[PDB]
């Protein structure tokens, strides 16, 4: 049994075995029962916590989150497996976001993952993400979901069409950003300059 | 650059004429 | 003196072609002569300030500057100069020729050097543009490399938060590198327990990308063995299972990348053996369990990592022994152009850990080689092995067949 030993160990060996598993089959993958174990340890953690002893030992942890998010990047034509994945990463994230847990190097790990995880997706509308990161920044706060939705527009602009624009609101935005100085200006400005020549030098 | 062992004797990147002609001879 | 006016001369005159000889004979005279320094160096503030030098002209100006550590206050004087250009050329090039200019600079004049980190560590996290930020990285790295007592807590504290907070992967990776940089040498002890550097170093001993984790396991290896703080070991264990982590992770990779990051995570550990026997028990079990299932490249690598941990710690346990006869055995078969280095990494790992006598796995050994080498060179090699272990009676065998 799978979940049984997870749930024994925590509140050794096998977990390394585990380890090795999960790297042969990776090599297979690469040069040609992870869908199983995580399938296991969500049914697990959906029973009554698993993260709280984990996060006492996250050295035996973060190696297995590490593995399989190497194992989904591997195959992203594989669908479903990417879904599933960041639904328990912002399941047992939000799980775990109680202040008394005492966050640390498995809470960074498991932020990190969820952001690469909700990056990997495209957004519904340039013009809803410009308005709703223009109301994150009338918040002044909320960094983190600031950087989401740039992330997202950033993606957007990218892959899909350009929308409107209303170059004052634009600017608004730019102003706004430049003011909180977010980290991912310079790719935000390369993103709308790019394309979009609905004019770039007024702005 | 670092290398993983110090006393590695299986470094051949400077090799001598003693150890040259034996390499070549039987090879 | 008639040289330095000449150059003086030409500096200002139209012949694109005269004026980048001037500027090279100038950088030449600058850095030889003293005198000449301050007056270009006059020349040149009053020459930037002014608007009739051409953007290309003034970034080919600027390196001039990094000759002017002849003395304190000229070295000053560039220094606001080199203000003063950051302040008003904000575009991309000459920011990046003027601070890397100042860099060179307060490497040589060594009065200005926590300033000139202090201003390093605010472009990095305040200019949002990626080249300028990579190129603040690599003048910390270089400053790391050649001044790292001249760091303080704040410095350290500043880069922490910076490496912290970026997103990007490559950004994070270089100043990780200076970080780790900076862990191999006294300025972990001006450092100082859970602190930034800490939490920093074990969110990166897991991050995805296999540089930044070698990095973090690196400062982890490193401030593990400088200093014997409580906190320090009970982090102890974080880094050895980090550590194998990585090792579980390039075992396969076969990528000169990999085989880089893999080189990095096997001296850590052969360090922190050296520093931590208590843990090096532990480190000989997870390579012993890795060795099987790793690739050819991945074994020699591993071999030799094991074989500097036998040499130095002599309290290997022959249980040892049989699981390197066994990959020994089955490599036996393996393959014809890489299995030669294999085998002789293998051999001589099973000479280090016999501090006894052999047995009929001597024959084993010698059997295999016969029916399987048809090469001699690597016969040679382990039986020098052999030799230099002290196990004479295969080494007697191997030169008599040989």
């Amino acid at each position: 049994d799978l979940a049984g030993m997870f749930l024994q160990i925590f509140p050794r060996p096998v977990a390394l075995a585990l380890q090795q598993a999960l790297g042969q089959e990776l090599a297979r993958v690469v040069q040609g029962i992870t869908v199983r174990v995580l399938q296991a340890l969500a049914t697990l953690l959906s029973s009554p916590a698993l993260v709280m002893s984990m996060h006492r030992s996250h050295f035996l942890a973060c190696p297995l989150l590490r593995q399989l998010c190497q194992y989904q990047r591997c195959v992203p034509q594989d669908t479903g497996f990417s879904s599933l994945f960041l639904k328990v990463l912002l399941q047992m994230l939000q799980w775990l976001d109680s202040p008394g847990v005492e966050g640390g190097p498995l809470r960074a790990q498991l932020r990190m993952l969820a952001s690469q995880a909700s990056a990997g997706r495209r957004l519904s509308d340039v013009r809803g993400g410009l308005l709703r990161l223009a109301e994150a920044l009338a918040f002044r706060q909320d960094l983190e979901v600031v950087s989401s939705t740039v992330r997202a527009v950033i993606a957007t602009l990218r892959s899909g069409e350009q929308c409107s624009v209303e170059p004052d609101l634009i600017s608004k935005v730019l102003q706004g950003l430049i003011e909180v100085r977010s980290p991912h200006l310079e790719e935000l400005l390369t993103a709308f300059f790019s394309a979009t020549a609905d004019k770039p030098v007024v702005v | 650059d670092v290398s993983v062992w110090e006393e590695n004797w299986e470094d051949d990147i400077v090799q001598d004429d003693f150890n040259q002609q034996l390499r070549l001879e039987m090879e | 003196k008639n040289a330095h006016h000449s150059i003086r001369q030409s500096l200002d005159s139209h012949d694109n072609v005269e004026v980048e000889a001037a500027v090279f004979a100038a950088a030449n005279f600058s850095a030889q002569s003293k005198d000449f320094a301050v007056g270009i160096c006059n020349k040149i503030s009053e020459m930037i300030q002014g608007l009739a030098t051409p953007v290309d002209l003034k970034l080919k100006l600027i390196p001039i500057l990094q000759h002017m550590h002849h003395d304190a206050i000229l070295a000053s004087s560039a220094r606001q100069l080199l203000q003063q250009l950051v302040t008003s050329y904000p575009s991309t090039k000459m920011v990046i020729v003027s601070l890397h200019t100042f860099t060179l600079l307060a490497a040589s004049s060594l009065v200005d050097t926590p300033k000139q980190i202090q201003l390093l560590l605010q472009y990095l996290k305040n200019d949002p543009r990626k080249a300028v930020k990579r190129l603040a990285i690599q003048d910390l790295k270089l400053l790391a490399n050649k001044t790292p007592h001249t760091w303080s807590r704040e410095n350290i504290q500043a880069l922490c938060e910076c490496a912290l907070q970026t997103p990007y992967d490559s950004l994070k990776l270089g100043m990780l590198s200076v970080l780790s940089t900076l862990s191999g040498t006294i300025a972990i002890k001006h450092y100082f327990r859970s602190s930034d550097l800490v939490k920093l170093a074990q969110e990166c001993c897991y991050h995805n990308n296999r540089g930044i984790a070698a990095h973090g396991v690196r400062v982890l290896t490193n401030i593990t063995v400088s200093c014997q703080e409580k906190d320090l070991l009970a982090l102890e264990q974080d880094a050895v299972f980090g550590l194998e982590s990585l090792l579980v992770l390039c075992s396969q990779d076969d990528s000169p990348g990999a085989q880089a990051t893999l080189k990095i995570a096997l001296n850590c550990m052969v360090k922190l053996a050296k520093g931590r026997p208590h843990l090096s028990q532990s480190v000989v079990e997870t390579l012993l369990t890795q060795l099987h299932s790793a690739q050819d490249a991945a074994r020699i690598l591993m071999c030799h990592c094991l074989a500097a941990i036998a040499m130095q710690l002599p309290v290997l346990g022959d249980g040892m022994l049989g699981d390197l006869m066994e990959l020994y055995k089955v490599i036996g078969r393996s393959a014809t152009d890489k299995q030669q280095e294999l085998l002789v990494s293998l051999a001589t790992v099973i000479f280090v850990a016999s501090q006894k006598a052999l047995s009929v796995e001597s024959k084993a050994v010698i059997k295999q080689q016969l029916e399987s080498v048809s090469n001699g060179w690597t016969v040679y090699r382990i039986a020098r092995q052999a030799s230099r272990m002290g196990n004479h009676d295969m080494a007697k065998e191997l030169y008599q067949s040989l």
